[PDB]
């Protein structure tokens, strides 16, 4: 869970096979969060976070 | 100028806070309008929401 005082993003990792690229069949989904001045970014995770 | 088009001043409320009914925005309840004018001073006083 990536959250800001204005908005909140939350993603669940979806396990499964993907066609291997560079011998790596796993994948990574990348997201972004912009934090305006006077706001605070906070991250809540229990797993699979590449902070 | 208000006369030709029905103006509704948002004051301390956004259009959404009035739609949801932030208690400070109870005055706008059931109010129709031709033009809503959201203010920059407007804040939200109730439960955090996106
Ligand atoms: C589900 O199906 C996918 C798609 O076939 C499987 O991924 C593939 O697994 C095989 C395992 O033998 C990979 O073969 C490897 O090829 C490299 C090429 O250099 C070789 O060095 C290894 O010794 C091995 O033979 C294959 O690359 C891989 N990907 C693809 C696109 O075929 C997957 O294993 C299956 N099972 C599961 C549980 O996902
Ligand atoms: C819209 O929002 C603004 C800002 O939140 C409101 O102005 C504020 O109004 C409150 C009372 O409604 C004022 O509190 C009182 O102010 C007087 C004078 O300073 C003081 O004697 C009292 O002890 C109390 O603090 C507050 O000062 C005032 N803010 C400013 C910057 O003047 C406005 O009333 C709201 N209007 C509606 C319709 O919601």
């Amino acid at each position: 869970t990536v959250s800001t005082k204005r908005s909140q993003q939350a993603v669940i990792p979806n396990i499964g096979s993907r066609p291997r690229i560079r011998d790596i069949p796993s994948r990574i989904s990348i997201y972004w969060t912009i934090v305006k001045p006077g706001d605070i970014l906070l991250i809540n995770s229990t797993g699979n976070l590449i902070a | 100028c208000d006369s030709p088009h029905q103006i509704l001043d948002g004051e301390n409320c956004t259009l959404i806070d009035a739609l949801l009914g932030d208690p400070q925005c109870d005055g706008f309840q059931n109010k129709k309008w031709d033009l809503f004018v959201e203010r920059s001073k407007a804040y939200s006083n109730c439960y955090p929401y996106d």
